[PDB]
């Protein structure tokens, strides 16, 4: 589950929606970066739309001509709010005057074509429920059996483009809405503005205090060289935050490292705990700037997730995070994104254990032994499955010495399988 | 406080092979059946069936004659009238084709009263009254 | 477990009244097999056996002998693990 | 000194096949299972598994009718309401598809009260209340 904040004219504004294995314009991220999200083969993608506040829905009004004085009986609107020229042509049917043809246009190409008799309910149900009406909603005005007027290419207007103004508050709408949802990862939509990335850093930190360690992905701007990329990576130090370094091509676009981060996040979520992308192939055809051993080492040590065309196909050199600029107490194994997601999964499972052993048990050595034994058996089960290679879960003596009656502390450490 | 009743065991009247037997003291009879427990290949609950039935009975009482010894292993019928007198709804059960498992020729201790114990089997039963 | 064999008297000028009172008291104690220790309805005295000895003296001994038992619980508690917390490393 | 409670056994109320049975004295029921002990080739601790389950029950009480004799080996349900009155949290258990192992046609001794003992099996159980 990847949370994609699509900068698209298509998609619903201010609401979370999912799409199964099934926008279109290259300017709209529902297809430009939606393809990147889908190519990583996460089991499902969840979308959110970024739009300027000065943006509404297009509205078209139609009126009848069966009686001499025309009155509105049908009103048509774009499915999602937009100013796109979704043109509609309505003409009297060639044979029967009682049937009105409805030809819809994306811009001018024929999308849907059909005719329905004069009763308004049938017309509205057809226009709403037919398979080719994915780009329109039709609503009735009043009960009638009259016949519309003849109109050609009527453009629904009144709103504005979804890419009107990408601004900090508009971007922050996505995080505010995603607070109520949990995902495997969240990504930024290409905009390598450091203010937005720092805002998302603070947001994810707030979640980390809450525990929702949503694995974040970011990237530098097109104007960042190796030096700028490394500096920006060094600016962050969080475990769950990533800074893709190099731009990439897939079909036509010089995707920014931030735009590439969508597909990187999709791959990371798809791989899960078992899969690691430290030496995995990627869909991209090329990535720049290229990196030798020295450049690779400098970028990885600075906290950058290095992509290079080091062979006949693009290779992620290592699955590293912003905490790759580590500190002495935590080993470098902490600096791998897969390991961090693994840690988050264990944290969630041990929280399930926490809510299993609520205060019905006494805060005595017996209850602490019971909880510690449950955790030990959980890690034994994981070791039997093979993920863990060693574990030592014990009382958190440093925090437990000053623990009040109600509170208990513990801690776990475990070694994990390596992959070169 | 409305009444109740316990069927006192001294109300039993046993007619063995037609003639009323009046020295019998305690009688037991059960209708056994093989459970035929079957473990299904998909369900984790064992299933039981009637299988085939088998009778078994027994009597104890004071010896007064060689009736059972002379009877041998001949088949015979047993009636058991568990009369109730507080409420007049007696109960009568008939055991069909009773056959002794072992002929009790001799059983006696010097300082005690001589009692006769019998056990066997019956092909089937009938619930004449209740 | 606390057990008490409590004996009960019934006095009256009319001995048949004594018999009737003892009969109704016994029936009440039997059909309602326990007694409210206090009006809070927290404790109870589950009956064990109620027996009358009509020959026994009206004043000194007492006709009715009842045996009641009650099970207390040692009044001890302790701190509770309301909240548990831990971190993960490698 | 805070209170406690023992579930007195006289609070049991048994409804056999729907109708309330009021002469029953003691009831037992257990849910057996085959342990399926397996010895591993590397570990010296034996391992147990659920295997398959099997029910078994029993009842004893004063005889007042031929209910069980007439019932035969028909399947039936048993309810068991272990009421608690010191605290009102009664417990109710249902035994599914109860079938007698042996039909107790006759059991009586001359100088004693007639009691009926039953034993059988049940396919499964339900814990309606607790």
């Amino acid at each position: 589950r990847l949370a994609m904040p699509i900068r698209a004219n298509w998609g619903d504004v201010g609401k979370v929606v999912t799409i199964k294995n099934d926008g279109d314009d290259m300017n709209y991220s529902a297809f430009k970066l939606g393809k990147l999200a889908l190519l990583g083969n996460v089991k499902e993608l969840l979308l959110y739309r970024l739009v300027d506040g000065n943006q509404k829905k297009g509205t078209l009004t139609l009126k009848d001509t069966t009686e001499n004085s025309a009155k509105d009986v049908i009103k048509l609107e774009t499915k999602y709010p937009t100013a796109r020229n979704f043109n509609v042509t309505i003409k009297s049917n060639l044979v029967d005057s009682d049937k009105k043809d409805f030809i819809f246009f994306e811009n001018t190409k024929q999308l849907f074509s059909s005719s329905i008799k004069g009763t308004i309910d049938e017309i509205v149900l057809e226009i709403n429920s037919n398979l080719d009406n994915e780009y329109v909603i039709a609503t009735k005005v009043a009960d009638s059996d009259t016949i519309l007027a003849n109109v050609v290419n009527q453009a629904l207007e009144g709103g504005n483009d979804g890419c009107t103004s990408i601004t900090n508050e508009s971007y922050l709408k996505a995080l505010e809405e995603f607070e109520r949802y949990s995902f495997d990862s969240f990504v930024l939509d290409g905009v390598a503005d450091e203010a937005l990335q720092e805002t998302t850093k603070a947001w994810v930190a707030k979640n980390k205090e809450l525990g929702k360690d949503i694995l974040l992905f970011l990237g530098g701007k097109t104007e960042d060289n190796i030096k700028q990329i490394n500096d920006k990576s060094k600016s962050f130090n969080d475990e769950n935050i990533v800074n893709v370094g190099s731009s990439a091509y897939y079909e036509n676009i010089k995707y920014t490292p931030s735009e590439v981060a969508v597909y990187i996040a999709a791959l990371s979520v798809s791989k899960g705990i078992t899969g690691s992308i430290c030496n995995a192939k990627t869909i991209f055809e090329e990535v720049e700037p290229r990196l030798s051993q020295s450049e690779v080492k400098e970028c990885l040590k600075s906290g950058t997730l290095v992509l290079d065309f080091d062979d006949g196909d693009v290779i992620i050199v290592d699955d590293v995070n912003t905490f790759k600029k580590y500190v002495d107490d935590k080993n470098e194994a902490m600096g791998y994104i897969s390991n961090i997601m693994f840690i988050n999964t264990i944290n969630k499972d041990t929280s399930l254990k926490r809510k299993e052993f609520v205060g019905k048990i006494f805060n005595d050595a017996t209850g602490q032994t019971t909880v510690i034994c449950a955790l030990k058996k959980y890690f034994e089960e994981l070791m039997s499955q093979g993920i863990i290679s060693e574990f030592n879960v014990d009382i958190d003596t440093e925090l437990q010495a000053t623990a009040k009656a109600d509170e208990f502390y513990w801690k776990w450490d475990a070694v994990k399988v390596d992959v070169m | 406080i409305e009444e109740a009743s316990f069927l006192n065991g001294s109300d039993v009247v046993i007619l063995i092979d037609g003639v009323e037997e009046l020295y019998m003291e305690e009688i037991k009879a059960d209708f056994e059946q093989d459970e035929q427990s079957i473990k299904l290949l998909g369900c984790q609950n064992e299933i039981s069936r009637v299988g085939t039935t088998k009778g078994s009975f027994s009597l104890n009482g004071y010896k007064t004659d060689s009736k059972f010894a002379k009877l041998g292993f001949r088949s015979f019928e047993i009636i058991y009238n568990l009369s109730n007198s507080e409420t007049l709804g007696y109960e009568s059960i008939r055991l069909k084709n009773c056959r002794l498992k072992k002929l009790p020729l001799i059983n006696s201790k010097a300082g005690e009263i001589v009692k006769i114990e019998v056990e066997g089997s019956f092909r089937g039963y009938d619930l004449l009254n209740e | 477990e606390i057990t008490k064999t409590m004996k009960c008297h019934v006095v009256s000028k009319n001995k048949d009244e004594i018999v009737k009172l003892l009969e109704t008291l016994e029936t009440s104690l039997i059909i309602d097999k326990r007694v409210r220790l206090r009006e809070d309805k927290n404790m109870y005295l589950t009956l064990v056996s109620v027996v009358e000895d009509r020959e026994s003296d009206m004043f000194t001994t007492g006709q009715l002998t009842a045996v009641f038992k009650m099970i207390g619980k040692i009044k001890r508690e302790g701190p509770t693990m309301d909240k548990i917390y831990g971190n993960g490393n490698l």
